[PDB]
């Protein structure tokens, strides 16, 4: 996250890291006890995954952190339907062992394809993650989060020669400074309804970051609550 | 209706009868007695910091 703050323990429970052939390399959020939710991207079809939640520093030990193993990787399936675009840039995670919910370790809120809708025009969510604190710079060591509001799809279309479909939207300001990076991606851009957090986005991609004129690309949850509810329920 | 202010429902509005209102709330809480407000059924319903972050307050 560029011109972000640090979280405080426990601020954003659901948010979880993902190690692997790279330590921290993304970012996703707790589903419920079994499942993560992430963006495709980060999950190339092979590879052995670990999850950490409860997660805050990534350098320390808080002694909330748990760690668990990866058996089950669902990309969505129109994912890479078409070459290099990050259209449907999302994935499911299945756990080895169920997480223990406590303050540090909470799913976050999933409303129905309505809701969702409702809650991202709100127009203001927070992202955050581990990810660049600065274009081509360091990782965060301390978990990142920034509030950032929606942007005009209109304005959003003009920000890239590159296209944005209607599985996507913008957030950033026209100023720059301020957006998700590398590293951030799965991580979650979340609205607060009165207390109570709800998935709005996922971290997805974008030019650079934080640049003026550029905006962060978030996959819309919206367009897929139905596939994770069917794809993550408990038995 | 839903129309002003989401039906004063906290969480979810749906349209019912007579421009009436029927609210709701999402899994790991429950529509408290006023038919309006979200109140948490299990240990840790989703979406909610209980850390309460730091250690100054009355609590
Ligand atoms: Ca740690």
């Amino acid at each position: 996250v560029v011109g972000g703050e640090d979280a405080k323990p426990g601020q954003f429970p659901w948010q979880v890291v993902l190690n692997g052939k790279v330590d921290a390399f993304c970012g996703g959020s707790i589903v419920n006890e079994k499942w993560i939710v992430t963006a495709a991207h980060c999950v190339e079809t092979g590879v052995k995954i670990t999850v950490v939640a409860g997660e805050h520093n990534i350098e320390e030990t808080e002694h909330t952190e748990q760690k668990r193993n990866v058996i089950r990787i669902i990309p969505h399936h129109n994912f890479n339907a078409a070459i290099n675009t990050y259209n449907h840039d999302i994935a499911l995670l299945e756990l080895d062992e169920p997480l223990v919910l406590n303050s540090y370790v909470t799913p976050i809120c999933i409303a129905d394809k309505e809701y969702t809708n409702i809650f991202l025009k709100f127009g203001s969510g927070y992202v955050s993650g581990w990810g660049r604190v600065f274009h081509k710079g360091r990782s965060a060591l301390v978990l990142q989060y920034l509030r950032v509001p929606l942007v005009d799809r209109a304005t959003c279309l003009r920000s890239t020669k590159f296209t944005i479909t209607n599985n996507m939207f913008c957030a950033g300001f026209h100023e720059g400074g301020r957006d998700s990076c590398q590293g951030d991606s799965g991580g979650p851009h979340v609205t607060e309804v009165e207390g109570t957090s709800f998935l709005t986005g996922i971290i997805s991609w974008g030019e650079e970051c934080a640049m003026k004129g550029k905006y962060g690309i978030y996959t819309k949850v919206s367009r897929y609550v139905n596939w994770i509810k069917e794809k993550t329920k408990l038995t | 209706t839903c129309n002003i202010k989401n039906g004063r429902c906290e969480q979810f509005c749906k349209n019912s009868a007579d421009n009436k209102v029927v609210c709701s709330c999402t899994e790991g809480y429950r529509l408290a007695e006023n038919q309006k407000s979200c109140e948490p059924a299990v240990p840790f319903p989703c979406g909610r910091v209980s850390v309460s972050q730091t250690s100054k307050l009355t609590r």
